[PDB]
């Protein structure tokens, strides 16, 4: 439990000073995708092939 | 005396300031559409070189 607090307390002071925000920081730090083709992709697609 | 205030009327508490909820800021984003392109017409072969 105190590990799991400073390192909370930590990682919380890095994220105010880069001036991150909550769902933006857990998308460039998870490894997950949005869940299907993005229209970005289709572009790259329709510009690739 | 059963109000609870003074004998001029003045409330002998004070009364709370109820700090208000204050509004927000909006945001807006960036929307993108897709196309194909157009039938390929059988250009009609001239003579020329």
């Amino acid at each position: 439990l105190p590990r799991l607090v400073i390192w909370l307390y930590q990682v919380t002071q890095w994220l105010t000073e880069a001036e991150i925000t909550t769902e933006a920081i857990w998308l460039l730090c998870t490894p997950e995708f949005s869940g299907n083709i993005s229209p970005e992709i289709s572009n790259l697609l329709n510009n690739l092939r | 005396l059963r109000h609870n205030l003074s004998i001029d009327g003045q409330p002998l508490s004070l009364a709370i300031y109820a700090e208000p909820t204050d509004p927000k800021a909006l945001l807006t984003s960036m929307v993108q559409a897709s196309q194909g392109g157009s039938a390929v017409l059988p250009g009609t072969l001239s003579l020329y070189r």
